[PDB]
DNA sequence: GATTCGTATC
DNA sequence: GCTACGGCTATACGG
């Protein structure tokens, strides 16, 4: 029944050896568990970095056949108020071991979305039952956590997945699904994911769906761009060239052609232009300020809706005005 | 009877036009059973609800639809308590056993779909409870989040759900559908018509269908039997006539504050909308080759700022007067 | 239908299901269905588990037409089922418990000639964890005691009345045919103990082992520190019981078998609190010397 | 072997650390409330913490209650910790007030209510308000005098979801007692002020002279004067001052002297934002300390309205119009930030910076006032009632609907000059 | 009783001030079955509500102008409701911010081509519109909403997409003068000359309601007569705004700013909308001949910035005082 | 914290 | 017949 699953859920690692990328964290937690003592962990980083697939694999490797009665998992999908923390967590972390297997792991996923009162009531539970219970905290935003809670928690930072790890996972997915992927399409997947395994898995699933024959046909870069409606680098470069060099009429015509022939959204083009403009000379310091401020204002306006033609004209005019400080 | 928008709503996935990528992904996953969590987004009136309803009726069938589909939108409460109780309980429920007829004439996938339309209006507090809900109950339940602004969707939910974007229905996308509707409704139009309808209804087809229906009703009431002209659908939509626009431009050229204020007062007396006149001014000024680059940049930024202010819900008169004064003093 | 069982007596099954009321009042329960009968397993906070068995002989039209699975499991709520089985009577209401395999409601058809009430409940997926985790190990049983239901029920009611924030279990046997079994309560009033009688009518048997379940030792006291919020979960279960059997091993797992067709068997398991304070055990031992 | 705020406690009225005028007015009010006539029934004492708001009532009762009592001495303080078996916690105060009304003749005893019931809970709060309201309006010919010492304190930040407001911000008398009680003719609210430096120094010197052997033994009697001056100048709390003095004296070392930090009042905070602080000449430090110590006051929209309504006090309002324009523009910008703490920081930093570059010596300043927004909202509610009545009578006579906007703009003004001007003719 | 209600047309043919709009309404009423959701946008005083009433009478026959006032209750939001045969009135003014729940309940109760009229749709909050964008689309077989608003700018894009845009131009001077002549013919006032009606029309700025009310007020003041030099009875708040404009253009000081703030507080206590207060202050400031073109441009720029700020803000006093301070600094 | 008035005292 | 108990209920508190 695992085939009738999304690729982001049936490719979830079950062992620590399948969690690519976070090599330092994996090695450190392996040393901790091999040496017995495991400090109170706190996993932080961008979403989709493997902060849950790592802790669940660690729990499975520690409590073999006992992942159920030794691990208590609470997330934002369930209530985690004062009453919950003071009753359920306390009762679970205050009782003796089932078979004297070790310590009782408590996984608190998405602990950032927790009230400060609960985060302060949890600290004494963490410190007073640390002999037989070790707490793990998963959070994407560190500012939501009490500084004392951060103090009484060893911090492991799950950085965005490097290119090598995502490439290895893509290779494994290709082998498991009997698929073919072009290297350019793989690089496009790398740049689209921007450090997120779930994005890569979803785009690969959509590409396999988009193929007439998922067996004898290879997922090309054009498929990877069409399945997500993302702008190709060529059209972004053409738009940037038209805005920077040609007059106002031809630049507007090119922008309309690019956004119409492929249906590309304006915000995606704005992000692409921002990325292509980062590795630019721009000797004058005012050009950078004008570009960043005007493009951020236009992106904020787009996030609230409006007239796409006016916003595109604003983009063109802003870029031209910012690059007039060049000469 | 029924409005033309609801009368020609796509019933099956083969009727949704110009959304080729998402619709073909859904059609291909219809054969299989690996449909992932979906995040439909795009301009208003692009065919998200129609597409999801068509997929729902194709996968399960009318009888299985009620027992295997839950729909929640802005019309109902979607708070943190609702997400925590109703959505979670529905997802936990085992999928109902299809009947023999359902298995014979429908794919009947082993999962069920929770449709959360207009999800951009859901608070970030209630969007954090869906994260694990759409992840642990993934092999028995599927989630379809529909919204107009992806920015309102938190990053975790956007990462968990597949990103399907619905393209804007321009005059080269929904023209076939509009012509089909006109032919089915026996509508007489001149050459070039329905193109202005798609252009005025930019990034939307429901507005275009409504405009076509209103023009058809007007033509029927007239009794002349002649085809519908472009100026009719232009005036009916609310587009400012070109003579009024050129008079506005001429008043702008003569940088007299009193004359501009008087003519803006007269224009607001006429009752036109600020958004339409601003859009038409943009189309006139940007396209005109007589102006130079610096003036075009400044006027583009001024129009952007004016539209941003108007979208916030401000007085049209003051914004229009300030914009025209700025254009005059340029 | 794969499963279909008809019963005429509803008060018995009503009381059996109401024995699970002190647990989660409105939550999910798991129902295993096999040839022997149907069972009800409820677990709270992974610290206490209760199992209720209803034998085939209790019913009168047990079929179990399923063949593809040895046992059939389904997850449903508790409040709705208890309310349905609380139909009482005026003419016997013959229940028609049924379950048509996967993706089918657990239908409870009640027929009373004049009334043809039919109730259906949708099934939830699974508790999704290894339920058999609270089972005691039958090699290191520290002590094994049997107490009548009324005495234990009265003791638990008395503890509930006086608060009893935390509870202790004291068991000791002497070679002079003097066996002591009592419960200590850490309540707002301090440390209060309830000494059960040594008479065989109340305490039929008490054997304190040495972690081997075979050798009986004398003079050694087994201390069990259990949170009362889980110890009162079987307070009403012993009210309808005749004999109650106690079993605790060195792993800090309590096992209470409740028995009242061969009746109803209620097999519950409890975890033991970690007993952080070292002087707590010492002061309990000192108090027990009086 | 005990705390110095005890043992060295006042024994007579003279020892009480209170100003002469405050003592005389409190004694006058008590003497008026002990007469057979009952012009004033309750005395609502209020003030900051530890401002001799409790130690004076007992001393007054020592020489007042026995004089007017009958023959055939102290207070009857309400204990909020007595959990009666067959009595709900709300009914505890009800029983207290219903049994304290029997002390009139031969049983006279002042009723002191310092520890209020859990007024943070809405139900018992309104029950207490009703109970004290019944006391004022009671048909009882004779009632004993009653004193409610509401110690005002700034309630800190809390995790309560909404629970209205007022009692979640401050513990003042207005947040417990309602407007009907405050404006009642039989209520006399005598507010108290922080203890002045002179009386604090006098009482600290009295404590020091009453115990000097250990002071000279620990080479502290010669350093006593500086310690007393610093303690009496840093805090206005007598009990806290005595505790700090005891802690310093009993200690043996070089531990710095510290005391509780007072919370800046609303008008005080407005003055600090507008004018500045003489203690600290660094704007950043002052603003940071103000936000850290009192963030429950700078977060309310009243403080921004307070600045808007009170920035015209600098130099009596003779400052440049550009400064006022900048201040109001930044206030509007902060209002346009949906209450972010950054907006709260900026809206005060800009005002303080603007009022620093134009600070001119020898310029008299005016007085401040609370923002005139409650009056405006009451007038708006009155206009709402008027418009509702006009639209109600309009629809009842003729079938014509009129939008509330048009009623405010056109109908409301012309309705009198039409209807009543034709009533003249009839 | 009132002349506005006395001379209110009760049918499509009775309407004689738009012509083209009346013909379009006839076209819409020719087929009452396929009635799309209608959104009337135009200047206030045009007669959009009267046009909606006339259209409903055309669809639902006579008796539309009936007035079945009743009181409802929502959770205690006890908003009054004006019911009529196949016609219900909803005013977003009576419930600000909290309008979503009450409009949801009213819509679901009406659903049970019934028409519900929601005037001044601009006052609807972004949440009520969020509910309505699905309420209209879902139950579009048993209810047809018709909404009239002054300007559709604060209306979300989906609602404008699902509804039909119909423009209602303000009455012209000649036709409104003709309407005034008909009024003074039906109830004789013995006008000295018809020029006074034209001057009243010019002083109404296309607001027929304002023209009728001021004509009735002047007739009552002059004892059912009219005079060539009869004073124009403008609303009091407009006079107060003109006085405030004079104070601003005369006293450029901080004490004058305090006086202006007091005047603004009085205006707000008169329940006058802040946006229209800012608009009238700006336009009165632009009418002063002493100020030069640069000053007027600065005035209009500040007005735009501060009305945007007021739209994106809770407290209205701050923005008005800021605009006054900015214009005062510009003057000197 | 700033203003105005008011005693009380060295 | 009265009891001791099961179910009902008014309710102070809960979050
Ligand atoms: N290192 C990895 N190697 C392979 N797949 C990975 C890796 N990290 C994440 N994934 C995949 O991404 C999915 C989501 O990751 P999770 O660990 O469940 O969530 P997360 O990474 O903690 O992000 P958040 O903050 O919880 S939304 C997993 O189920 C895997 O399929
Ligand atoms: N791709 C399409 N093909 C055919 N008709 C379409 C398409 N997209 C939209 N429509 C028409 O649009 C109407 C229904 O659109 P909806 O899907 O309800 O709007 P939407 O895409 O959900 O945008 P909203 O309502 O602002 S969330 C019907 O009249 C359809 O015929
Ligand atoms: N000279 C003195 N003057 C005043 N209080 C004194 C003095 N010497 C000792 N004390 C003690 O200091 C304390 C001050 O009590 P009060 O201030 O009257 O009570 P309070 O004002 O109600 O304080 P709160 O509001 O409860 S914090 C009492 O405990 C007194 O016994
Ligand atoms: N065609 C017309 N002829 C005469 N009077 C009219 C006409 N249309 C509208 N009116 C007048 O307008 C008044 C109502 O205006 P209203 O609908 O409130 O305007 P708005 O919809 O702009 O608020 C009525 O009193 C009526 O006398
Ligand atoms: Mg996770
Ligand atoms: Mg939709
Ligand atoms: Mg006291």
């Amino acid at each position: 029944s695992k085939e009738n699953l999304p690729w982001v859920e049936k490719y979830r690692p079950e062992t620590l050896d399948e969690v690519y990328g976070q090599n330092e964290v994996i090695t450190t937690v392996r040393k901790f568990v091999d040496e017995g003592k495991l400090p109170h962990l706190l996993f932080y980083g961008p979403p989709g970095t493997g902060k849950t697939s790592t802790i669940v694999a660690l729990a499975r490797e520690i409590y073999g056949k006992n992942y159920s009665n030794m691990v208590l998992e609470l997330n934002a999908s369930d209530d985690r108020g004062i009453d919950v923390v003071r009753n359920q967590i306390k009762d679970f972390a205050s009782t003796r071991q089932i078979f004297s297997k070790g310590f009782k792991l408590i996984i608190l996923d998405e602990a950032d979305a927790m009230t400060n009162a609960a985060q302060n009531a949890l600290r004494r539970v963490i410190e007073r039952y640390t002999k037989n219970t070790r707490f793990c905290v998963l959070a994407n935003y560190a500012h939501k956590l009490t500084p004392a809670l951060l103090s009484r928690c060893t911090r492991f930072r799950f950085q965005p997945l490097p290119q090598e790890a995502i490439e290895r996972r893509i290779a494994n997915v290709l082998v498991h699904e009997k698929l073919k992927l072009s290297p350019n399409a793989e690089k496009a997947l790398i740049e689209l994911s921007n450090g997120d395994m779930r994005r890569v898995l979803n785009v690969l699933q959509s590409c396999k769906a988009t193929l007439d024959n998922p067996d004898e046909d290879e997922i090309s870069d054009d498929v990877i761009y069409e399945c997500c409606g993302a702008p190709r680098p060529s059209d972004l470069k053409a738009v940037l060239k038209s805005i920077l060099e040609d007059d106002w009429g031809t630049a507007h015509y090119t922008l309309n052609k690019v956004r119409s022939a492929k249906g590309l959204a304006l915000i995606d083009l704005i992000e692409g232009i921002v990325k292509i403009l980062e590795d630019y000379e721009l000797q004058n310091e005012e050009t950078r300020v004008h570009l960043l401020t005007k493009l951020a204002d236009i992106e904020y306006s787009i996030s609230k809706g409006g007239n796409d033609q006016i916003q595109g004209s604003a983009v063109i005019g802003a870029i031209k005005a910012s690059f007039e400080n060049e000469t | 009877q029924q409005p033309w928008v609801e009368k020609y709503r796509p019933k099956n996935l083969d009727e949704v036009t110009a959304q080729d990528h998402a619709v073909t992904v859904l059609k291909k996953t219809l054969k299989s059973a690996n449909l992932p969590h979906m995040l439909f987004y795009g301009p208003p009136g692009t065919g998200k609800t129609s597409t999801i309803l068509a997929l729902t009726k194709e996968l399960y069938g009318p009888d299985l639809m009620k027992s295997r589909i839950l729909e929640l939108n802005a019309s109902d409460e979607r708070g943190i308590s609702i997400v925590r109780e109703k959505v979670k309980n529905f997802a936990r429920l085992t999928v109902s056993k299809p009947s023999k007829h359902d298995l014979e004439n429908y794919p009947c996938p082993p999962y069920k779909i929770i449709i959360l339309d207009e999800a951009d209006s859901m608070t970030a507090d209630a969007q954090s409870a869906l994260r694990r809900t759409m992840e642990t109950y993934s092999g028995v339940t599927r989630f379809c989040l529909i919204c107009n602004y992806v920015t309102r969707i938190i990053d975790p939910l956007a990462s968990r759900c597949s990103k399907f974007r619905f393209k804007a229905l321009d005059a080269s996308n929904a023209i076939d559908r509009l012509r089909f509707i006109s032919e089915q409704e026996n509508v007489k139009c001149d050459d070039g018509v329905l193109e202005r309808i798609l252009d005025i209804s930019a990034g939307d087809l429901r507005r275009g269908i409504t405009l076509l229906q209103s023009a058809s009703k007007g033509a029927q009431y007239l009794g002349d039997g002649k085809n519908i002209t472009s100026t009719q659908v232009e005036e009916l939509a609310g587009v400012v006539p070109h003579d009024i626009l050129i008079e506005i431009v001429e008043k702008v050229k003569s940088g007299d504050f009193d004359e501009i204020k008087k003519y803006v007062n007269t224009f607001m007396k006429s009752g036109w909308s600020a958004a339409s006149v601003v859009n038409q001014l943009h189309e006139y000024y940007i396209t005109n080759d007589n102006f130079d680059t610096n003036f075009k940049n400044q006027i583009s930024w001024l129009l952007f700022t004016t539209d941003s202010r108007l979208n916030n819900g401000t007085n049209e008169h003051i914004q229009l007067l300030n914009l025209l004064v700025k254009i005059s003093q340029l | 239908n794969k499963f279909s069982a008809s019963t005429v007596h509803l008060e018995h099954i009503t009381t059996a299901l109401s024995c699970l009321t002190p647990f989660g009042s409105k939550d999910d329960v798991l129902i295993f269905i096999d040839a022997d009968g149907l069972s009800f397993v409820r677990e709270n906070n992974h610290v206490i588990k209760i199992q209720l068995l209803l034998s085939r002989e209790l019913f009168m039209s047990y079929s179990y037409r399923n063949e593809t699975e040895d046992h059939m499991k389904l997850c449903v709520k508790i409040n709705h089922i208890l309310d349905s089985v609380s139909v009482m009577n005026r003419d016997i209401v013959e229940c028609t418990l049924s379950y048509d395999g996967h993706g089918s409601p657990f239908v409870l058809i009640f027929e009373d000639s004049f009334i043809s009430e039919r109730v259906e409940y949708s099934t939830y997926l699974i508790k999704d964890f290894d339920t058999n985790g609270l089972e005691l190990d039958r090699e290191r049983i520290s002590f094994e005691a049997i107490i009548k239901g009324e005495a234990l029920h009265s003791a638990l009611k008395d503890l509930k009345e006086i608060g009893c924030k935390e509870c202790y279990v004291y068991a000791k046997t002497e070679a002079n045919d003097e066996n002591v079994f009592a419960l200590i309560s850490k309540s707002q009033l301090g440390f209060s103990k309830i000494k059960l009688p040594s008479n065989r009518s109340i305490l039929e048997k008490l054997q304190v082992f040495d972690g081997d379940s075979t050798t009986v030792i004398d003079g050694f006291a087994v201390i069990g520190f259990f949170d009362f919020t889980s110890f009162d979960k079987i307070r009403k279960s012993t009210k309808i019981a005749s004999k109650v059997l106690f079993r605790m091993d060195v792993h800090g797992v309590l096992s209470v078998n409740i028995l009242s067709y061969p009746g109803i068997v209620i097999e519950v398991c409890m975890l033991e609190k970690e007993s952080i304070d070292e002087a707590a055990q010492t002061e309990i031992e000192l108090l027990m010397e009086t | 072997g005990e705390q110095w705020y005890e043992k060295f406690k006042p024994n007579c009225l003279e020892q009480v650390a209170i100003h002469k005028r405050k003592l005389k007015d409190v004694q006058e009010a008590l003497d008026a409330m002990f007469l057979p006539n009952a012009k004033h029934r309750i005395l609502l004492l209020s003030g900051p913490s530890g401002c001799s708001k409790s130690t004076v009532i007992k001393e007054l009762s020592k020489i007042l209650v026995p004089k007017y009592r009958q023959n055939s001495h102290k207070v009857t303080e309400f204990r909020g910790d007595c959990i009666v078996n067959d009595l709900p916690q709300m009914e505890s105060f009800s029983e207290f007030l219903k049994g304290a009304r029997y002390l009139v003749m031969s049983n006279l005893s002042l009723i002191l209510i310092e520890d209020l019931p859990n007024v943070f809970h809405i139900d018992t709060r309104r029950r207490f308000q009703q109970l004290i309201l019944q006391w004022l309006y009671s048909s009882e010919p004779l009632l004993p005098p009653l004193v409610i010492c509401i110690t005002e304190c700034e309630i800190p930040e809390n995790d309560n979801n909404y629970r209205k407001f007022g009692i979640d911000y401050t513990f003042s008398a207005e947040t417990i007692m309602n407007k009907e009680i405050l404006m009642h003719p039989r209520l006399k609210r005598i507010k108290f002020n922080p203890i002045n430096s002179t009386l604090l120094k006098k009482h600290l010197k009295f404590i020091c002279v009453q115990n000097m052997k250990m002071l000279k033994e620990k080479n502290k009697w010669n350093k006593r004067q500086e310690v007393i001056d610093y303690i009496a100048q840093e805090t206005g709390d007598i009990r806290s001052a005595i505790t700090t003095l005891q802690f310093w004296a009993t200690s043996s070392g070089s531990l710095p002297i510290s005391t509780r930090e007072s919370t800046i009042s609303y008008f005080h905070a407005i003055g600090k934002v507008i004018h500045g602080s003489h203690s600290t000449n660094n704007d950043n430090e002052m603003i940071n300390n103000l936000f850290e110590n009192s963030n429950n006051l700078l977060s309310k929209e009243d403080f921004k309205l307070g600045i808007l309504e009170n920035y015209n006090t600098f130099n009596k309002g003779e400052f440049s119009i550009s400064d006022a324009s900048s201040i109001v523009d930044c206030l509007s910008e902060c209002d346009n930030m949906n209450g972010l703490p950054e907006s709260n920081e900026y809206g005060l930093r800009e005002v303080r910076k603007t009022f620093r570059n134009i600070s001119k010596q020898g310029h008299n300043h005016g007085t401040v006032y609370f923002p005139r927004e409650w009056k405006v909202r009451k007038l708006q509610n009155s206009f709402k009632v008027q418009a509702e009545d006009w639209l109600n009578v309009s629809l009842y006579k003729y079938n014509a609907v009129h939008s509330f906007r048009n009623i405010t703009l056109e109908f409301g003004y012309y309705a009198p000059l039409i209807r009543k001007c034709q009533s003249y003719k009839k | 009783s009132l002349w506005v209600d006395k001379y209110r047309p009760k049918s499509l043919n009775a309407l004689s001030h738009n012509e083209e709009l009346t013909n379009f309404l006839k076209s819409l009423s020719d087929q009452p079955r396929d009635l799309p959701h209608l959104l009337l946008y135009g200047p206030n005083g045009t007669g959009k509500k009267t046009r909606c009433m006339a259209l409903l009478e055309s669809i639902f026959g006579p008796g539309v102008y009936r007035l079945k006032i009743d009181v409802r209750q929502f959770v205690k939001l006890e908003l009054n409701v004006v019911s009529s045969p196949y016609h219900l009135e909803i005013t977003p003014s009576d419930m600000g911010n909290n309008d979503r729940i009450v409009i949801q309940e009213l819509l679901k109760e009406v659903a049970q081509y019934k028409c519900v009229i929601i005037n001044e749709a601009n006052s609807l909050t972004k949440d009520a519109q969020a509910a309505l964008r699905r309420t209209m689309e879902k139950y579009s077989k048993n209810i047809r909403l018709i909404m009239v608003c002054d300007s559709m700018s604060p209306i979300i894009a989906p609602i404008k997409s699902r509804c039909l845009l119909i423009r209602c131009p303000a009455p012209s001077d000649s036709e409104i003068s003709t309407i005034l002549s008909d009024v003074v013919t039906n109830e004789r006032i013995q006008l000295e000359t018809k020029d006074i009606l034209k001057r009243i029309a010019q002083a109404s700025n296309g607001n027929l309601r304002v023209s009728l009310l001021m004509l009735e007020s002047m007739a009552l003041n002059n004892e059912l007569a009219l005079k060539s030099s009869s004073p124009i009875i403008k609303p009091d708040w407009i006079i107060v705004i003109h006085k405030l404009t004079r104070k601003i253009v005369k006293e450029r000081s901080v004490n004058s700013l305090i006086e202006c703030r007091a005047v603004l507080y009085d205006l707000l206590a008169h329940c006058i909308p802040a946006n229209i207060i800012l608009k009238e202050l700006t336009f009165s400031l632009l009418d002063v001949e002493t100020l030069n073109t640069t000053n007027k441009s600065s005035i209009i720029e500040y007005s735009s910035v501060f009305d945007e700020r007021l739209s994106l803000g809770n407290k209205a006093i701050f923005h008005l005082e800021g605009f006054i301070a900015k214009v005062m600094c510009c003057l000197d």
